[PDB]
């Protein structure tokens, strides 16, 4: 009934020293029924990464929408969109559906190509921006993620240390949520290299 | 030669319908003058009642747009009233939307933009009028802003409009060359009206009775027009010195 | 009423021609020459900027060659402002298609869409047509490398090599003479520049009077790269081919 | 809310409390419920604050545009504009407005416009939640052609009782006097009116 | 009533000319000279304040207009057409950009939007083209400083330096000799004043000349303090006094 | 309607769909084919609210056939599935949404690969080796999870499908009157007339 | 000349040529006569045939039980205007339980025709109408021109050669107005009036069309052998 | 040339020839007048009797707007009716919103803006009527006259149509000889005389006199037609003066 | 949320806490609730957070265009009128509750705005879940003719009352001071009385603790040349 918890799933993003990390589970379900273990919730437009939790049809729709919009942006601007700018675009796009919204919990992550500054941001379904320094969480195990992130996180983590922190935050949060899990992916993002890692976790 | 019938460019880059609208401006054969005091803005205009059957109280080209803004028009009365009604509507809408009284210069700009549209859109003709807006603005003080059929507008220290505008303009120019200030250094509006009338008499070379003139005065928080008896008192003071 | 001033832009002449289309084509004939040459391993787009100035900021300037998406580009001949209206519409159509089918738009489908828009202005609405002729250079996985042209009539055709704008009669003869089917991109680059150098109304062909682009599978493995040449890169290829 | 308007010899006086509540919380204890739509045409507002403010603003706009064209409007004309808005939009409004004004020709006039959007011209009017408690008092104590001082006392005593019994009313008693002489604002504090 | 002119008023003649655009350009030619010069650390735009009457207050008539905090515009041709274009340019910078991306548009894209409006008046039903050429100077983070010209047709070109209107041919020749890629902003202002003096007949001072720059951020003009990233507008209109100071070193 | 199953094997996609049509109290038909051929190498099965199912399926069919004629070219299964998803995603926020769930079984002639797409009425698309809609998966997925291999033959896929249908016939309360089975491969679409 | 291209253009002498050209179409139309007494009102119309095989074009149209008209000019325009009258008569009856006054019917026709003379794109109506009716103020006869001018009259005639019938009625004015409570004699006067507009041809059985309305007489049209009595 | 072919086109003079051509239609029309009296207004019109077949007193020309305003016009009669219909809509919406009946000056501008609007576009034709109108409101009596251009002024006396010069001269005498003012009953008599005197310009055909009046004392500020004995008394007075 | 506004001698000050919540969960511990409508017109928002930010940006955008059009600095009454007419049109469905404060050529101003479109004038105001705690402080200590320093003290004390006593409010105090004839000074994190204490333990993991299935380089760069 509740559109934000029919399909399930989670996204978490963290900042580190000259790097950001964004991660998600791979589950798609119809309430109790597990349907797919390959439903990735993180996407990228140039160097800007977007995670989206919530109703899966809207996850797909919004990805296709932001691909559409960042492609036109690039053609006109003659440059790839930046995280700060894309964050405002996501906010604007969600709020234009104020009284008929997409049932999603988006999470932006990336590094500004000019300043080199790590950037993360989160949104509610209606476009309100949460620009946290430390971490952003979203999905059906957001409470669990808040608990994990609040205790595990420390500032200025190196890329390979940040990987361990965000991975453990996601995994243990997902294992306390019925509608999350079935695999996980972690992106480690640096100014000019991005590493993608699939995690081994319990499949129940 | 249909480039002279509608508002499109001639080969010279001219808009003939705009130019002919300027000529309609002088069809009434009336001259108007506007000057600024310290605390006020005065506008005077010739009043001509050629027919004895006319009710002279209804013959007017000065309009009370808002409480603060007054407007004198140079041109035919139907277009004058068209502009007057619109300006009143715009001034009222502005106050409702933005919560404060529409400034004289902002109204002038708005009416100038409307006029500009008639010079660009073919189906709308220009209005054959020149609009002189006056007030005592709460930010800028005494203000004179004038609009024409080209959609042009600008602020004025003083101004004149009509067939004999040049004679009045030069007369005013020469006075401000002497005084070296942007206004009439006078306390009371009564004496600023006396100045306005005196300098129109000098420029045009004609004497005026109380029924030959029409006077509008802008002060802080109100614009008002003078009655024939108020003007008579003004003419008496001029003659007694 | 208003009828008096109506030029009637969408009518036939007694001979069965569309007045405004014909006069728009006359307008395009005075525009800078644009040439497209299709090779087996890529496409070349070469175009001449019209009598420029020394104070024109060339490196940030774009009047001839425009990007529609990552696979398709166009060369413009005619009113630049008119072209940009159409270009933006084409860019949107490509994105609408990509969003719908999750695949890049096939070149012909995009070309047909823009050409249909041009056609509409000649049949209804009472508006003047777009004074623009396009050369479309593009790639898809069905037909591979493709060259098309469209003009204000809304008619489009496919080509191995083609010119639009000024001196197309002279240009098309020169291309027809030296073009071969087994030709390669580097050879096509040379042919394009040689053709412009002979047909130009200017005294000499220089880097500051040119825009240049290549669509190559000369991208690392099975994929396509668009290259809009920079002023210095146009200067280099002019020296390489032996024109300056 | 406790509001009233009373005609007298020299014109009309509007009276009101200053309490605005959200449930049992007093959101504003110094509210001005006496609002100006024209120089000498004012109104008392009761019901939805959003609605009555929106209506009053629209009326003020209409009377300003009226004045630009046709000169000073009558109190009856102002009441008609209020009525038109309240009646035609009755399904989406919760507004109880008393309109009071001073002409030189007609002198002091009072019009009340209840929820339905009907109009009632009266010698005096009372409205708002607190008015219920003073129907008896006002009916017994009102006289026509009172003096300014008598009318001020009548309103002060009336609203004092309305405030005393109605929890939704309170704060200061604001009044606005409309006569040929001009527009006079009056205020009366708790220490003054509670001991009456 | 109804706008019954639903057909184009600009059409191709047999020779391929668009008459109304050419005639609009002729109107621009009659207009007062304005110019723009781009430096390494700024851009300058300038024009003459041709006062229609000495009784008129020429300060109230702004030929040089702020479009965004980092973009300014000047024109040659019909003033009223310019004034409405500035209104539309200001609004479109918000509606089609700032309300979407939360930041002001880059110079080239705002120019593109202005160009589109001018193109539409060249093709749409029942209208004439705008009788103005615009010079738009601006700055943005990724493109740096830039200067663009926009014509009645809707065509726009980027310039290192240029001039439009009355004495544009002579002025452009003057700018070609003086311009180089190592100019500082003060040097460009100096060249601008020299160039503009040639096309001016009468009085040449800070009260008869309008001049603005796109340069360094002005935190004194921001109106508030507390946000480090907000450093103030790059557009600044030079005062009457500031112009006269540089006319002594002329 | 009720049960629709799909399985992608080595070189083909197999769709099994129930034959029953029940209007409340009575089974009005026991030979209903809940599928439409969208293109020569693309088949779509469907289940959902009465009327909407066939209306939607035929609307999609018409659109794909229109595309086929215009371009003289068959769209890839992926392209068809994306088109279908968008229509359903558009539908869910309409005045009256299409209450239709579909499986799209196609053979991509370019890649030489079978492809099965599962899309529900919300526009929730997933590419799967095997899929179902409604309660069908609850009974069958445990069997498919156990036995399925990506290198299965068409004959082995049919055997695993029979086991799924047998489990449905045993534990489901509703009599769905058996299934019509169709195979989608490089040679096109054919029906298994004995099942 | 240069001012007749459309209805929106005054001539230099203040004339509307398109309206005058529409007026000309009435003069080309077949003659029809209208006349009334204090009790009854009568329409008499000379119907026109294309040839000997063709039928005779109907001239008279019923608008209500108490009102109707005869036409001269473009018949389709009469159909539009009569349809509009039918609706207005019908609106009055349904909404106000009130029979539409003949004078008010004229005012409505005037205003409808007027809008076609002041707006671009349209054209004036190319027909003239003679409206008869019996309402709360007795018998009435109106003459409608597509310029918009509607005129209440004792008697009149419009169409080709209508001047002859109009002069006759102008002489007979004092006689036919007094024909009260005698429908046959009032029709006789109308048939004698329209006879003054005939040349070469005479009134035959399928040529003549007569209509009458009165105090205790609903609007009824007579054609064929029903008018042989009056030939 | 060609400036006079389309409405709303400025000639090189700055004139709108189409409006001036509309005036010619007005000048071609019958004579109509208006007289402002002490506590009201009187309207009168010349009705040309084209034929004996015209029913006397039936083809009424003067029209009432609301209950306090009278309107009369010369020129194209249908155009006048169209203008009055609009006037009635204007007066109805004014009273709907503001309660009070529309003041005469307010009403005058409503017609004025509407007529002026028909000089702004080539898709409409100017009004072929000059309209004399007025009545009694809260500020007393008012008489107006409105031309095809949209131009209007307040008047002591007004006249238009073919015999306007004759009428105007007669009105000017009344203004001079009665500075203190004219009574309503006097104005009715004078109105009858003036129409009879102005009939010399239309002397070929005989005519029918029609008079109406609004007066604070005589009609309670409501518009009424002059009928029966009062009308005959005015006709007798008029017939006595011409002989 | 706790937001307050306080008038003083030569201007006005607004303040706010920095806690944004999702039900009982704290989403952001340092949210910026003080929004800019124009350089010298600032507002603080409570209720639906997206609506407060969205409505201030929209009116702020139109205010900027209006300022450019009229060549005048924006007025608080204009922001007030535009906000209330927008909110009234949407009948409370836009859940924006604002305290608007600023200086302009007319003077210094302080208003509150409710979601249904009603507005109020005052010398001291409070909004949000901690408004009652804040108003208690304001009613206890407010006086006429406050200085700049006294108003900042009072405003921040009122926010503190919300921070400590209201569960919906917490973390830090933001302040903005708008004085006549001066630039408005935004004081981000004016007070910081809620810094988290050092944890008992470091939860930095040994590298290689997480089990990994696959690694790969993601191509963020464009299609390459040659
Ligand atoms: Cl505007
Ligand atoms: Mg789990
Ligand atoms: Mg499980
Ligand atoms: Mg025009
Ligand atoms: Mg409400
Ligand atoms: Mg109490
Ligand atoms: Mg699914």
């Amino acid at each position: 009934s509740d559109p934000s918890s029919i399909n399930g799933g989670i996204v978490v993003a963290m900042t580190g020293k000259d790097c950001v990390a964004i991660a998600c589970d791979l589950r798609l379900g119809s309430q109790s029924l597990g349907v797919s273990n390959k439903f990735e919730k993180i996407f990228h437009y140039g160097h800007v990464f977007l995670g989206i939790t919530g109703l899966a049809t809207d996850v797909t729709t919004l990805n296709e929408m932001f691909r559409y919009k960042t492609n036109l942006y690039k053609l006109k601007e003659e440059r790839a969109i930046e995280p700060e700018t894309f964050t405002q675009l996501v906010s604007s796009s969600l709020y234009e559906r104020r009284f008929g919204p997409y049932f999603v919990g988006p999470v932006v992550a990336g590094i500004n190509s000019k300043s080199g500054k790590p950037f993360i941001a989160g949104f509610d379904l209606i476009g309100c921006i949460d620009e946290a320094k430390d971490f952003i969480v979203s999905g059906t195990a957001s409470d669990q993620l808040f608990g994990m992130c609040e205790s595990l996180y420390e500032p200025n983590l190196e890329p390979e240390d940040l990987f361990e922190t965000i991975s453990q935050a996601l995994l243990n949060a997902a294992d306390r949520d019925a509608l999350s899990g079935w695999g996980a992916v972690v992106y480690i993002i640096k100014k000019d290299e991005v590493v993608k890692r699939y995690l081994k976790m319990r499949q129940d | 030669g249909y480039d002279r019938h509608i508002t499109i460019f001639s080969p010279e880059g001219r808009l003939y319908q705009v130019e002919y609208a300027f000529k309609a401006t002088n069809q009434t054969n009336i001259n108007s003058l506007a000057v600024r005091g310290k605390d006020c803005t005065v506008v005077i205009s010739q009043k001509k009642v050629p027919d004895k059957l006319l009710d002279p109280t209804t013959v007017s080209y000065i309009f009370c747009i808002s409480r603060t803004i007054g407007m004198v028009v140079n041109g035919p009365i139907p277009d004058a009233r068209n502009a007057a009604l619109r300006a009143k509507a715009e001034a009222a809408e502005f106050r409702y939307k933005y919560g404060y009284d529409m400034p004289c210069d902002v109204l002038a700009k708005r009416m100038a933009n409307l006029s500009q549209i008639y010079t660009q859109r073919a189906y709308m003709r220009p209005l054959g009028v020149i609009l002189t807006f006056v007030s005592v603005d709460e930010e800028l003080g005494p203000s004179i802003y004038k609009t024409d059929p080209a959609g042009y507008y600008v602020g004025y220290k003083a101004t004149a409009t009509g067939p004999k505008q040049q004679e009045i303009t030069t007369n005013l120019e020469n006075h401000f060359k002497k005084s070296k200030i942007d206004h009439i250094n006078e306390e009371s509006w009564e004496k600023v009206v006396e100045f306005a009338i005196t300098h129109m008499i000098d420029a045009l070379g004609t004497e005026f009775s109380k029924n030959d003139l029409e006077v509008g005065v802008a002060t802080k928080d109100k614009f008002f027009t003078l009655s024939a008896e108020n003007i008579e008192e003004r003419l008496v003071a001029i003659a007694e010195q | 009423g208003s009828r008096r001033y109506d030029s009637r832009t969408t009518i036939f002449s007694p001979e069965g021609r569309l007045y405004q289309v014909e006069y728009a084509l006359e307008s395009i004939s005075h525009a800078g020459t644009a040439i497209g040459i299709m090779a087996s391993d890529g496409i070349v787009l070469a175009a001449e900027r019209k009598v420029t100035s020394t104070l024109l900021e060339q490196d940030t300037s774009t009047e001839k060659l425009y990007k529609l998406n990552d696979k398709i580009a166009v060369a413009v001949a005619g009113l630049t402002a008119d072209a940009e209206i159409l270009i933006n519409t084409a860019r949107i159509h490509a994105q609408n298609y990509l969003k719908t089918y999750n695949e890049d738009i096939p070149v012909e489908i995009l070309v047909r869409r823009l050409s249909d828009i041009k056609q509409g202005y000649t049949q209804h609405g009472g508006l003047r047509p777009f004074g623009v002729s396009f050369i479309y250079a593009g790639y898809d996985d069905r037909y591979g490398y493709q060259l098309y042209t469209s003009n204000p009539s809304g008619n489009y055709t496919g080509w191995k090599a083609i010119s639009v704008g000024a001196n197309t009669s002279a240009a098309q003869t020169l291309l027809q003479m030296d073009y071969k089917d087994d030709m390669k991109v580097d050879d096509a680059i040379e042919l394009a520049l040689k053709t412009l150098s002979k047909t130009t109304d200017s005294s000499a062909l220089t880097y500051d009077r040119l825009e240049f682009a290549t669509i190559r599978k000369g991208a690392n493995d099975g994929e396509v790269y668009q290259k809009i040449f920079k002023p210095q890169e146009i200067k280099d290829i002019l020296v390489k081919t032996g024109i300056t | 809310t406790s509001i009233m308007a009373v005609t007298f010899k020299d014109g009309v006086i509007l009276g009101a409390d200053s309490r605005t509540t959200t449930g049992a919380y007093i959101a504003n204890r110094v509210t001005d419920k006496l609002t100006r739509v024209h120089d000498k045409i004012w109104c008392c507002r009761s019901g939805s604050a959003a609605d009555t403010q929106a209506i009053a603003d629209i009326v003020q706009y209409h009377l300003e545009l009226y004045t630009s064209q046709y000169g000073t409007p009558s109190t009856e004309t102002a009441a008609s504009v209020f009525k038109e808005l309240c009646y035609e939009n009755k399904d989406n409004l919760t507004a109880g407005i008393i309109v009071a004004g001073y002409d030189d020709k007609n002198k002091g006039e009072v019009y009340t416009i209840p929820l339905g959007g009907s109009v009632h011209k009266l010698p005096y009017a009372i409205a708002g939640s607190g008015s219920t408690f003073i129907y008896g008092y006002c009916d017994k104590n009102f006289r026509e052609n009172m003096s300014k001082e008598e009318t001020v006392d009548f309103i002060k005593h009336s609203l004092s009782q309305a405030i005393k019994w109605d929890g939704s009313s309170g704060g200061v008693i604001r009044m606005v006097v409309l006569t040929a002489a001009g527009v006079e604002r009056l205020i009366f504090y708790p220490d003054e009116y509670e001991q009456l | 009533m109804t706008d019954r002119y639903s057909f184009s008023l600009t059409t191709f003649s047999p020779s391929g000319k668009l008459g109304q655009i050419d005639y609009a350009l002729t109107a621009v030619k009659q207009g007062v000279t304005s110019l723009g010069i781009k430096a390494t650390n700024g851009v300058v735009i300038a024009t003459e304040k041709k006062s229609s009457s000495p009784l008129a207050m020429s300060e109230t008539l702004s030929k040089v207009s702020l479009l965004t905090p980092d973009i300014g515009a000047v024109y040659s041709g019909m003033g009223p057409d310019y004034r409405v274009l500035v209104d539309k340019s200001r609004k479109v910078a918000h509606t089609s950009y700032k309300r979407i991306y939360g930041e002001y548009p880059p110079t080239k894209l705002l120019v593109s939007e202005v160009a589109k409006i001018m193109q539409e008046a060249t093709q749409s039903g029942g209208v004439r083209p705008f009788g103005v050429s615009l010079l738009i100077a601006g700055h943005d983070e990724f493109n740096g400083f830039s200067l663009y010209q926009v014509d009645p047709s809707g065509s726009y070109f980027p310039w290192k330096a240029t001039a439009i209107g009355k004495g544009s041919v002579a002025a452009k020749t003057f700018l070609e000799k003086r311009w180089n890629d190592e100019l500082e902003l003060e040097d460009a202002i100096h060249i601008a004043l020299l160039t503009l003096k040639e096309s001016v007949e009468g009085e040449f001072n800070g009260d008869t000349i309008e001049l603005a720059i796109i340069g360094d951020e002005n935190p004194d003009l921001l109106g508030y303090t507390g946000i480090p990233t907000d450093k103030g507008p790059r557009f600044r209109k030079l005062t009457s006094q500031e112009i006269n100071d540089r006319l002594e070193a002329l | 309607m009720d049960i629709i199953l799909g399985i992608r094997v080595q070189d083909s996609v197999i769709l099994a769909s129930s034959k029953a049509v029940t209007r409340g109290i009575s089974v009005l038909k026991d030979s209903d084919d809940k599928t439409r051929q969208l293109s020569p190498h693309t088949l779509m099965s469907f289940a959902g609210e009465a009327g909407d199912t066939v209306q939607f399926a035929e609307y999609i069919q018409a659109n794909i056939q229109l595309y086929s004629i215009r371009e003289d070219y068959e769209l890839s299964p992926q392209a068809v599935s994306s088109f279908v998803r968008q229509e359903l995603a558009k539908s869910i926020r309409s005045r009256r949404p299409y209450q239709v769930n579909v499986l799209i079984g196609g053979y991509d002639k370019k890649k030489n690969k079978p492809e099965l797409y599962q899309i529900d009425y919300l526009g929730t698309k997933v590419e799967l080796p095997y899929g179902a809609h409604g309660y069908s998966g609850f009974y069958t997925f445990s069997l498919l999870d156990h036995h399925y291999r990506p290198d299965m033959t068409t004959e082995e896929g049919l055997d695993l499908l029979k086991l799924c249908v047998q489990e449905l016939e045993k534990r489901m309360p509703m009599d769905f009157k058996g299934v019509i089975v169709k195979i989608v491969d490089k040679d096109g679409i054919r029906q298994v007339d004995d099942f | 000349n240069n001012y007749d291209g459309d209805t929106v253009t005054f001539s230099p002498t203040g004339r509307l040529f398109q309206v005058e050209y529409a007026l000309e179409a009435i003069k080309q139309g077949s003659v029809t006569v209208g006349l009334r007494s204090n009790t009854h009102a009568v329409l008499v119309a000379l119907k026109r045939n294309a040839d000997e095989l063709s039928s005779y074009q109907k001239k008279i149209i019923k608008c209500d039980e108490h009102m109707g008209l005869s036409l001269a000019g473009l018949a389709p325009d009469a159909r539009v205007l009569s349809n509009y009258l039918r609706q207005q008569c019908n609106y009055s009856s349904l909404v106000f339980n009130r029979k539409l006054a003949v004078e008010r019917a004229g005012h409505l026709l005037c205003d409808k025709a007027q809008k076609n003379t002041q707006s671009y794109g349209g054209r004036p109506y190319g027909v003239g109408l003679l409206i008869i009716g019996y309402d709360k103020s007795g018998a009435h006869l109106l003459e409608f021109q597509p310029s918009g001018n509607v005129t209440e009259l004792y008697g009149t005639a419009i169409g080709a050669r209508s001047q002859g019938a109009k002069t006759y009625l102008e002489r007979t004015l004092d006689t036919f107005i007094k024909i009260d409570g005698n429908p046959d004699e009032l029709i006789k006067a109308g048939v004698e009036a329209i006879s003054q507009s005939l040349r070469d041809e005479s009134l035959t059985v399928d040529n003549l069309s007569i209509a009458i309305v009165g105090k205790d007489t609903p609007f009824t049209i007579y054609d064929g052998e029903a008018v042989a009595k009056y030939i | 040339t060609g400036y006079d072919l389309s409405n709303s086109v400025f000639s090189p003079d700055g004139r709108n020839f189409q409006v001036e051509y509309a005036v010619k239609a007005v000048e071609n029309g019958t004579t109509s007048i208006g007289i402002k009296c002490n506590d009201g207004v009187v309207f009168a019109v010349e009705k040309l009797i084209t034929s004996k077949l015209l029913v006397p007193q039936k083809n009424v020309k003067i029209q009432v707007v609301d209950r306090h305003i009278g309107c009369v016009y010369s020129g194209l009669i249908p155009d006048g009716r169209h203008l009055v219909n609009r006037g009635r809509e204007e007066a109805a919406s004014f009273k709907k919103l503001y309660k009070t009946p529309i003041p005469i000056p307010a009403f005058a501008d409503r017609l004025g803006q509407y007529v002026q609007a028909h000089t702004l576009y080539n898709s409409v034709r100017p009004f072929g009527v000059s309209t004399i109108f007025g009545g009694v409101d809260k500020n007393g009596a008012h008489l107006y006259m409105l031309e095809p251009s949209g131009s209007y002024w307040g008047y002591k006396g007004a006249a238009t149509g073919k015999g306007r010069q004759s009428a105007k001269a007669e009105l000017e005498k009344l203004v001079d000889h009665h500075p203190e003012g004219l009574s309503a009953r006097e104005a009715v008599k004078q109105a009858a005389k003036i129409i009879y005197l102005a009939h010399e310009d239309n002397k070929e055909k005989d005519f029918e006199l029609e008079i109406s009046w609004c007066s604070l004392s005589e009609t309670n500020g409501l518009h009424k037609f002059v009928k029966g004995d009062l009308l005959q008394e005015a006709i007798d007075f008029a017939q006595k003066e011409i002989n | 949320t706790t937001i307050v506004g306080v008038k003083f001698n030569n201007g006005v000050v607004i303040a706010a806490d920095t806690r944004s919540t999702q039900g009982p969960i704290v989403a952001d511990k340092n949210c910026a609730k003080l929004h800019r409508i124009s350089p010298k017109i600032w507002c603080a928002g409570a209720g639906t957070a997206a609506d407060t930010e969205a409505v201030t940006q929209l009116i702020g955008s139109n205010i900027e265009l209006h300022s450019l059009y009229t060549s005048r600095e924006p007025r608080v009454v204009s922001a007030l009128q535009m906000l209330k007419q927008h909110l009234f049109k949407y009948q409370g469905h836009i859940g924006a509750y604002l305290i608007v404060a600023g200086v302009d050529p007319t003077g210094s101003h302080l208003f509150s705005i409710h979601a249904h479109g009603s507005t109020d004038v005052g010398y001291y105001l409070s909004l949000g879940s901690g408004s009652l705690a804040a108003m208690a402080v304001l009613e206890s200590h407010w006086k006429q003719d406050l200085t700049k320093e006294e108003a900042i003290k009072l405003a921040s004390d009122a926010i503190q009352a919300g921070i400590w006593n209201d569960l919906g409010s917490g973390s830090n105090v933001d302040v903005c001071v708008m004085e006549i004839g001066k630039d408005a000074e935004y004081l981000r994190n004016y007070l910081t009385p809620n810094v988290r204490e050092e944890k008992q333990k470091s939860y930095k993991f040994p590298r290689g603790t997480t089990a990994v299935l696959k690694e790969s380089i993601v191509n963020i760069c464009d299609i390459q040349e040659e």
